[PDB]
Protein backbone atom coordinates (compact mmCIF):
# COMPACT_ATOMS: atom_id res chain seq x y z
CA UNK A 1 0.00 0.00 0.00
CA UNK A 2 3.12 2.17 0.29
CA UNK A 3 4.30 3.66 -3.01
CA UNK A 4 6.17 6.81 -4.06
CA UNK A 5 4.96 8.46 -7.28
CA UNK A 6 7.51 10.75 -8.94
CA UNK A 7 6.97 13.32 -11.67
CA UNK A 8 7.87 12.94 -15.34
CA UNK A 9 11.17 13.53 -17.10
CA UNK A 10 12.40 17.08 -17.69
CA UNK A 11 14.65 18.67 -20.31
CA UNK A 12 15.85 22.15 -19.35
CA UNK A 13 18.30 24.64 -20.79
CA UNK A 14 21.38 25.42 -18.67
CA UNK A 15 20.74 28.04 -16.02
CA UNK A 16 17.06 27.12 -15.69
CA UNK A 17 15.13 25.72 -12.71
CA UNK A 18 13.20 22.48 -12.18
CA UNK A 19 10.81 21.21 -9.51
CA UNK A 20 10.14 17.50 -8.98
CA UNK A 21 7.17 16.02 -7.12
CA UNK A 22 7.16 12.86 -4.98
CA UNK A 23 3.57 11.91 -4.10
CA UNK A 24 3.24 9.32 -1.33
CA UNK A 25 0.53 6.80 -0.46
CA UNK A 26 0.04 4.39 2.43
CA UNK A 27 1.98 6.47 4.96
CA UNK A 28 1.65 10.04 6.20
CA UNK A 29 4.72 12.07 5.27
CA UNK A 30 5.20 13.65 8.72
CA UNK A 31 5.88 10.33 10.51
CA UNK A 32 8.94 9.65 8.33
CA UNK A 33 11.94 11.44 6.83
CA UNK A 34 11.86 11.99 3.07
CA UNK A 35 15.23 11.75 1.34
CA UNK A 36 16.30 12.64 -2.20
CA UNK A 37 19.14 10.87 -4.01
CA UNK A 38 20.97 11.85 -7.21
CA UNK A 39 22.48 9.32 -9.62
CA UNK A 40 24.44 10.49 -12.65
CA UNK A 41 24.36 8.09 -15.63
CA UNK A 42 26.75 5.14 -15.27
CA UNK A 43 27.69 6.51 -11.83
CA UNK A 44 26.88 5.96 -8.15
CA UNK A 45 24.23 7.31 -5.80
CA UNK A 46 24.66 10.72 -4.17
CA UNK A 47 22.62 11.73 -1.12
CA UNK A 48 21.25 15.21 -1.78
CA UNK A 49 19.45 15.98 1.47
CA UNK A 50 16.71 15.04 3.89
CA UNK A 51 13.49 16.91 4.69
CA UNK A 52 11.55 16.67 7.95
CA UNK A 53 7.97 17.28 6.72
CA UNK A 54 6.63 17.91 10.24
CA UNK A 55 8.72 21.03 10.92
CA UNK A 56 10.60 21.64 7.66
CA UNK A 57 14.10 20.82 8.91
CA UNK A 58 16.45 20.40 5.94
CA UNK A 59 19.97 18.95 5.97
CA UNK A 60 21.94 18.88 2.72
CA UNK A 61 25.27 17.48 1.69
CA UNK A 62 27.56 20.54 1.43
CA UNK A 63 27.71 20.06 -2.36
CA UNK A 64 23.93 20.60 -2.74
CA UNK A 65 23.41 23.69 -0.57
CA UNK A 66 22.25 26.22 -3.17
CA UNK A 67 21.40 23.92 -6.08
CA UNK A 68 18.83 21.83 -4.18
CA UNK A 69 15.95 23.15 -2.08
CA UNK A 70 13.69 20.56 -0.42
CA UNK A 71 10.11 21.57 0.37
CA UNK A 72 7.30 19.39 1.71
CA UNK A 73 3.50 19.70 1.82
CA UNK A 74 1.90 17.42 4.41
CA UNK A 75 -1.59 18.20 3.07
CA UNK A 76 -0.84 16.42 -0.23
CA UNK A 77 1.67 13.98 1.34
CA UNK A 78 4.00 15.16 -1.44
CA UNK A 79 7.72 15.91 -1.16
CA UNK A 80 9.41 18.29 -3.60
CA UNK A 81 12.98 18.73 -4.82
CA UNK A 82 13.70 22.02 -6.59
CA UNK A 83 16.87 22.19 -8.69
CA UNK A 84 18.04 25.64 -9.82
CA UNK A 85 21.16 27.10 -11.46
CA UNK A 86 21.12 23.93 -13.54
CA UNK A 87 24.27 22.89 -15.41
CA UNK A 88 25.30 19.74 -17.27
CA UNK A 89 26.61 18.26 -14.01
CA UNK A 90 22.99 18.19 -12.78
CA UNK A 91 22.02 15.80 -15.60
CA UNK A 92 21.00 12.75 -13.57
CA UNK A 93 18.10 10.64 -12.33
CA UNK A 94 16.65 11.94 -9.06
CA UNK A 95 14.98 9.56 -6.61
CA UNK A 96 12.83 10.21 -3.55
CA UNK A 97 12.90 7.87 -0.57
CA UNK A 98 11.16 7.56 2.79
CA UNK A 99 13.25 6.67 5.85
CA UNK A 100 11.94 5.92 9.34
CA UNK A 101 13.31 3.45 11.91
CA UNK A 102 16.02 2.37 9.44
CA UNK A 103 13.33 1.52 6.87
CA UNK A 104 13.45 2.56 3.22
CA UNK A 105 11.17 2.73 0.18
CA UNK A 106 12.11 4.34 -3.13
CA UNK A 107 10.27 5.97 -6.01
CA UNK A 108 10.75 5.23 -9.69
CA UNK A 109 13.03 8.22 -10.22
CA UNK A 110 12.85 11.32 -12.41
CA UNK A 111 15.32 12.06 -15.20
CA UNK A 112 16.49 15.66 -15.63
CA UNK A 113 18.59 16.56 -18.67
CA UNK A 114 20.35 19.94 -18.86
CA UNK A 115 21.60 21.00 -22.28
CA UNK A 116 21.49 23.85 -24.79
CA UNK A 117 20.89 21.34 -27.60
CA UNK A 118 17.37 21.40 -29.02
CA UNK A 119 14.92 18.52 -28.81
CA UNK A 120 15.31 16.34 -31.91
CA UNK A 121 12.85 13.58 -32.85
CA UNK A 122 14.45 10.30 -33.93
CA UNK A 123 14.52 8.79 -37.39
CA UNK A 124 13.41 5.15 -37.30
CA UNK A 125 14.90 2.95 -40.03
CA UNK A 126 13.74 -0.66 -40.49
CA UNK A 127 16.64 -3.11 -40.85
CA UNK A 128 15.59 -6.07 -42.98
CA UNK A 129 18.16 -8.80 -43.71
CA UNK A 130 20.13 -8.67 -46.93
CA UNK A 131 18.42 -9.76 -50.13
CA UNK A 132 20.82 -12.69 -50.43
CA UNK A 133 21.07 -13.33 -46.70
CA UNK A 134 21.47 -16.85 -45.37
CA UNK A 135 18.33 -18.80 -44.49
CA UNK A 136 18.33 -20.72 -41.20
CA UNK A 137 15.90 -21.81 -38.49
CA UNK A 138 15.94 -18.30 -36.97
CA UNK A 139 16.10 -14.89 -38.65
CA UNK A 140 17.35 -11.72 -36.96
CA UNK A 141 15.72 -8.36 -37.70
CA UNK A 142 16.94 -4.93 -36.68
CA UNK A 143 15.72 -1.40 -36.05
CA UNK A 144 17.82 1.77 -36.13
CA UNK A 145 16.88 4.84 -34.07
CA UNK A 146 19.18 7.68 -35.10
CA UNK A 147 19.60 11.39 -34.50
CA UNK A 148 17.47 12.06 -31.42
CA UNK A 149 17.89 14.16 -28.29
CA UNK A 150 17.47 13.81 -25.38
CA UNK A 151 17.40 10.33 -23.90
CA UNK A 152 15.45 8.13 -23.47
CA UNK A 153 13.67 6.24 -26.24
CA UNK A 154 11.67 3.04 -25.79
CA UNK A 155 11.72 0.22 -28.34
CA UNK A 156 9.16 -2.59 -28.46
CA UNK A 157 8.53 -5.31 -31.04
CA UNK A 158 4.99 -6.06 -32.24
CA UNK A 159 3.62 -4.07 -29.29
CA UNK A 160 5.17 -6.48 -26.81
CA UNK A 161 4.21 -9.67 -28.66
CA UNK A 162 7.86 -10.35 -29.53
CA UNK A 163 9.95 -10.17 -26.35
CA UNK A 164 12.01 -13.35 -25.90
CA UNK A 165 14.69 -12.63 -28.50
CA UNK A 166 15.08 -8.85 -28.21
CA UNK A 167 18.41 -7.08 -27.64
CA UNK A 168 18.01 -3.30 -27.36
CA UNK A 169 21.38 -1.65 -27.28
CA UNK A 170 22.36 1.40 -25.20
CA UNK A 171 22.39 4.68 -27.08
CA UNK A 172 25.63 6.33 -28.21
CA UNK A 173 25.98 10.12 -28.16
CA UNK A 174 27.58 11.79 -31.18
CA UNK A 175 27.42 15.45 -32.25
CA UNK A 176 24.76 16.20 -29.60
CA UNK A 177 22.55 13.43 -31.05
CA UNK A 178 21.87 9.93 -29.75
CA UNK A 179 21.70 6.77 -31.86
CA UNK A 180 20.70 3.28 -30.75
CA UNK A 181 19.70 -0.01 -32.34
CA UNK A 182 17.44 -2.91 -31.44
CA UNK A 183 17.51 -6.50 -32.71
CA UNK A 184 14.87 -9.23 -32.58
CA UNK A 185 15.46 -12.88 -33.50
CA UNK A 186 12.40 -14.85 -34.62
CA UNK A 187 11.96 -18.28 -36.21
CA UNK A 188 12.28 -18.10 -39.99
CA UNK A 189 8.87 -19.81 -40.28
CA UNK A 190 7.36 -16.60 -38.84
CA UNK A 191 8.87 -13.95 -41.13
CA UNK A 192 7.90 -12.58 -43.58
CA UNK A 193 4.83 -14.83 -43.13
CA UNK A 194 3.92 -13.00 -39.91
CA UNK A 195 4.29 -9.29 -39.27
CA UNK A 196 7.26 -7.82 -37.41
CA UNK A 197 6.99 -4.14 -36.51
CA UNK A 198 9.40 -1.84 -34.66
CA UNK A 199 7.66 0.45 -32.15
CA UNK A 200 9.75 3.45 -31.07
CA UNK A 201 8.71 6.13 -28.57
CA UNK A 202 10.63 9.31 -27.72
CA UNK A 203 8.62 11.03 -24.96
CA UNK A 204 10.67 14.25 -24.91
CA UNK A 205 9.60 15.02 -28.50
CA UNK A 206 6.14 13.41 -28.14
CA UNK A 207 7.13 11.00 -30.91
CA UNK A 208 5.66 7.52 -31.40
CA UNK A 209 6.77 5.73 -34.57
CA UNK A 210 5.82 2.25 -35.79
CA UNK A 211 8.00 0.79 -38.56
CA UNK A 212 7.15 -2.63 -39.96
CA UNK A 213 10.09 -4.78 -41.08
CA UNK A 214 9.32 -5.32 -44.77
CA UNK A 215 11.58 -7.64 -46.82
CA UNK A 216 13.94 -5.77 -49.10
CA UNK A 217 12.46 -5.14 -52.55
CA UNK A 218 14.85 -4.69 -55.46
CA UNK B 1 31.77 13.54 6.37
CA UNK B 2 31.98 9.85 7.24
CA UNK B 3 33.05 8.36 3.91
CA UNK B 4 32.23 4.77 2.92
CA UNK B 5 34.88 3.08 0.77
CA UNK B 6 33.45 0.05 -1.04
CA UNK B 7 35.50 -2.70 -2.68
CA UNK B 8 35.55 -4.26 -5.21
CA UNK B 9 34.15 -2.05 -7.98
CA UNK B 10 33.79 -5.07 -10.29
CA UNK B 11 33.26 -8.59 -8.93
CA UNK B 12 33.80 -11.32 -11.53
CA UNK B 13 32.30 -14.41 -9.90
CA UNK B 14 31.03 -17.85 -10.90
CA UNK B 15 27.58 -19.17 -10.07
CA UNK B 16 27.54 -21.17 -6.86
CA UNK B 17 30.58 -19.40 -5.39
CA UNK B 18 30.46 -16.83 -2.58
CA UNK B 19 30.79 -13.07 -3.10
CA UNK B 20 31.79 -10.77 -0.24
CA UNK B 21 31.46 -7.00 -0.65
CA UNK B 22 33.38 -4.86 1.85
CA UNK B 23 32.59 -1.27 2.84
CA UNK B 24 35.02 0.54 5.14
CA UNK B 25 33.72 3.50 7.13
CA UNK B 26 36.34 6.20 7.61
CA UNK B 27 34.99 6.76 11.14
CA UNK B 28 32.86 4.61 13.44
CA UNK B 29 29.35 3.98 12.13
CA UNK B 30 28.39 0.84 14.08
CA UNK B 31 24.70 -0.09 13.59
CA UNK B 32 23.73 2.47 10.93
CA UNK B 33 24.93 0.68 7.79
CA UNK B 34 22.62 -0.42 4.98
CA UNK B 35 23.17 -2.43 1.79
CA UNK B 36 21.22 -1.71 -1.40
CA UNK B 37 20.69 -3.64 -4.64
CA UNK B 38 19.96 -1.86 -7.93
CA UNK B 39 18.93 -3.87 -10.97
CA UNK B 40 19.47 -1.97 -14.25
CA UNK B 41 16.78 0.60 -14.95
CA UNK B 42 15.28 0.12 -11.48
CA UNK B 43 15.38 2.10 -8.23
CA UNK B 44 17.74 0.77 -5.54
CA UNK B 45 16.18 -1.75 -3.17
CA UNK B 46 17.15 -2.15 0.49
CA UNK B 47 18.47 -5.57 1.51
CA UNK B 48 20.05 -5.01 4.96
CA UNK B 49 18.38 -2.84 7.61
CA UNK B 50 21.08 -2.23 10.26
CA UNK B 51 24.19 -3.99 8.88
CA UNK B 52 22.88 -7.47 9.76
CA UNK B 53 19.04 -7.31 9.60
CA UNK B 54 17.48 -8.44 6.33
CA UNK B 55 14.39 -6.38 5.59
CA UNK B 56 11.91 -9.06 4.42
CA UNK B 57 11.28 -11.11 1.28
CA UNK B 58 15.04 -11.21 0.79
CA UNK B 59 16.83 -14.46 -0.13
CA UNK B 60 18.64 -15.82 2.91
CA UNK B 61 21.75 -16.03 0.72
CA UNK B 62 22.14 -12.25 1.21
CA UNK B 63 23.96 -11.70 4.52
CA UNK B 64 25.59 -8.70 6.16
CA UNK B 65 27.90 -8.28 9.16
CA UNK B 66 30.35 -5.88 10.76
CA UNK B 67 30.55 -3.12 13.36
CA UNK B 68 32.38 0.16 13.70
CA UNK B 69 34.64 0.54 10.66
CA UNK B 70 34.48 -2.85 8.92
CA UNK B 71 31.25 -3.99 7.25
CA UNK B 72 30.63 -6.92 4.91
CA UNK B 73 27.91 -7.94 2.46
CA UNK B 74 28.06 -11.63 1.52
CA UNK B 75 26.12 -13.62 -1.08
CA UNK B 76 26.35 -17.29 -0.11
CA UNK B 77 25.65 -18.79 -3.55
CA UNK B 78 25.76 -16.36 -6.47
CA UNK B 79 22.75 -16.70 -8.77
CA UNK B 80 21.60 -15.17 -12.04
CA UNK B 81 18.97 -12.92 -10.46
CA UNK B 82 21.71 -11.45 -8.24
CA UNK B 83 23.14 -9.53 -11.23
CA UNK B 84 23.01 -5.88 -10.12
CA UNK B 85 25.05 -3.05 -8.60
CA UNK B 86 25.29 -3.07 -4.80
CA UNK B 87 25.74 0.02 -2.63
CA UNK B 88 26.57 0.49 1.03
CA UNK B 89 25.11 3.42 2.95
CA UNK B 90 25.89 5.15 6.25
CA UNK B 91 23.18 7.02 8.15
CA UNK B 92 25.17 7.51 11.36
CA UNK B 93 26.31 11.05 10.48
CA UNK B 94 23.77 13.17 8.65
CA UNK B 95 26.10 13.90 5.71
CA UNK B 96 24.87 10.56 4.41
CA UNK B 97 27.39 8.81 2.17
CA UNK B 98 26.98 5.89 -0.21
CA UNK B 99 29.68 3.56 -1.43
CA UNK B 100 31.03 3.75 -4.96
CA UNK B 101 29.19 0.50 -5.73
CA UNK B 102 30.05 -3.05 -6.76
CA UNK B 103 29.02 -4.33 -10.19
CA UNK B 104 28.54 -8.10 -9.97
CA UNK B 105 29.29 -10.07 -13.14
CA UNK B 106 28.60 -13.78 -13.62
CA UNK B 107 31.25 -16.06 -15.11
CA UNK B 108 30.31 -18.64 -17.73
CA UNK B 109 31.77 -20.70 -20.54
CA UNK B 110 32.95 -18.95 -23.69
CA UNK B 111 30.14 -18.39 -26.20
CA UNK B 112 30.64 -17.42 -29.83
CA UNK B 113 28.61 -14.44 -31.10
CA UNK B 114 25.90 -14.76 -33.73
CA UNK B 115 26.85 -12.07 -36.25
CA UNK B 116 24.25 -10.37 -38.45
CA UNK B 117 24.89 -7.59 -40.98
CA UNK B 118 22.25 -5.20 -42.31
CA UNK B 119 22.49 -2.85 -45.32
CA UNK B 120 21.29 0.74 -44.95
CA UNK B 121 17.52 1.10 -45.13
CA UNK B 122 15.87 2.41 -48.28
CA UNK B 123 14.32 5.31 -46.35
CA UNK B 124 17.66 6.45 -44.92
CA UNK B 125 19.20 6.61 -48.39
CA UNK B 126 16.75 9.39 -49.24
CA UNK B 127 17.97 11.25 -46.14
CA UNK B 128 21.52 11.53 -47.51
CA UNK B 129 23.16 9.25 -44.95
CA UNK B 130 23.87 5.51 -44.89
CA UNK B 131 24.32 3.46 -41.72
CA UNK B 132 25.53 -0.14 -41.92
CA UNK B 133 24.61 -2.04 -38.75
CA UNK B 134 26.27 -5.21 -37.46
CA UNK B 135 24.80 -7.20 -34.56
CA UNK B 136 26.95 -9.46 -32.36
CA UNK B 137 24.59 -11.40 -30.10
CA UNK B 138 24.98 -13.92 -27.27
CA UNK B 139 28.75 -13.99 -26.75
CA UNK B 140 31.08 -14.33 -23.75
CA UNK B 141 33.55 -13.01 -22.62
CA UNK B 142 32.47 -9.38 -23.04
CA UNK B 143 35.71 -8.15 -24.62
CA UNK B 144 35.46 -8.48 -28.41
CA UNK B 145 36.64 -6.59 -31.49
CA UNK B 146 34.72 -5.54 -34.61
CA UNK B 147 36.49 -4.62 -37.85
CA UNK B 148 34.68 -2.92 -40.73
CA UNK B 149 35.99 -3.56 -44.25
CA UNK B 150 34.74 -1.82 -47.40
CA UNK B 151 35.83 -3.53 -50.63
CA UNK B 152 38.57 -5.21 -48.61
CA UNK B 153 39.79 -1.97 -46.99
CA UNK B 154 39.59 -1.61 -43.21
CA UNK B 155 37.45 1.34 -42.09
CA UNK B 156 38.03 2.84 -38.64
CA UNK B 157 36.08 6.12 -38.92
CA UNK B 158 32.35 6.56 -38.42
CA UNK B 159 32.00 3.42 -36.28
CA UNK B 160 29.89 3.44 -33.11
CA UNK B 161 29.81 0.41 -30.81
CA UNK B 162 27.37 -0.29 -27.98
CA UNK B 163 27.44 -3.19 -25.50
CA UNK B 164 24.37 -4.51 -23.72
CA UNK B 165 24.42 -5.30 -20.03
CA UNK B 166 24.84 -8.95 -19.09
CA UNK B 167 21.65 -10.93 -19.66
CA UNK B 168 20.54 -12.68 -16.47
CA UNK B 169 18.92 -15.51 -18.45
CA UNK B 170 22.17 -16.76 -20.02
CA UNK B 171 24.94 -14.51 -18.58
CA UNK B 172 25.91 -13.35 -22.09
CA UNK B 173 26.61 -9.99 -23.69
CA UNK B 174 25.45 -8.47 -26.97
CA UNK B 175 27.05 -5.67 -28.97
CA UNK B 176 25.99 -3.51 -31.91
CA UNK B 177 28.41 -1.92 -34.38
CA UNK B 178 27.19 0.86 -36.68
CA UNK B 179 29.23 2.22 -39.58
CA UNK B 180 27.87 5.60 -40.70
CA UNK B 181 28.92 7.06 -44.05
CA UNK B 182 27.61 9.49 -46.63
CA UNK B 183 25.14 8.23 -49.22
CA UNK B 184 27.56 9.03 -52.05
CA UNK B 185 30.36 7.08 -50.36
CA UNK B 186 28.04 4.13 -49.69
CA UNK B 187 26.88 4.06 -53.32
CA UNK B 188 30.51 4.30 -54.47
CA UNK B 189 31.47 0.88 -53.08
CA UNK B 190 29.77 -2.52 -53.22
CA UNK B 191 31.25 -4.97 -50.68
CA UNK B 192 30.77 -4.18 -46.98
CA UNK B 193 32.13 -6.61 -44.40
CA UNK B 194 31.68 -6.99 -40.64
CA UNK B 195 34.34 -9.08 -38.89
CA UNK B 196 34.17 -10.30 -35.29
CA UNK B 197 37.34 -11.48 -33.54
CA UNK B 198 36.66 -13.12 -30.18
CA UNK B 199 38.34 -15.36 -27.63
CA UNK B 200 36.22 -18.25 -28.93
CA UNK B 201 38.07 -18.46 -32.26
CA UNK B 202 41.37 -17.16 -33.60
CA UNK B 203 39.71 -16.76 -37.00
CA UNK B 204 37.27 -13.84 -37.36
CA UNK B 205 33.54 -14.36 -37.81
CA UNK B 206 32.67 -12.61 -41.08
CA UNK B 207 29.36 -11.38 -42.50
CA UNK B 208 29.10 -9.34 -45.70
CA UNK B 209 26.70 -8.05 -48.33
CA UNK B 210 26.95 -6.67 -51.87
CA UNK B 211 25.19 -3.45 -52.85
CA UNK B 212 24.97 -4.04 -56.63
CA UNK B 213 22.43 -6.83 -56.02
CA UNK B 214 19.21 -5.09 -54.94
Amino acid sequence: QVQLQQSGAELVKPGASVKLSCTATGFNIKDTYMHWVKQRPEQGLEWIGRIDPANGNTKYDPKFQGKATLTADTSSNTAYLQLSSLTSEDTAVYYCARKRYSMDYWGQGTSVTVSSAKTTPPSVYPLAPGSGAQTNSMVTLGCLVKGYFPEPVTVTWNSGSLSSGVHTFPAVLQSDLYTLSSSVTVPSSTWPSETVTCNVAHPASSTKVDKKIVPRDC
Amino acid sequence: SIVMTQTPKFLLVSAGERVTITCKASQSVSNDVGWYQQKPGQPPKLLIYNASNRKNGVPDRFTGSGYGTDFTFTISTVQAEDLAVYFCQQDHSFPLKFGAGTKLELKRADAAPTVSIFPPSSEQLTSGGASVVCFLNNFYPKDINVKWKIDGSERQNGVLNSWTDQDSKDSTYSMSSTLTLTKDEYERHNSYTCEATHKTSTSPIVKSFNRNEC
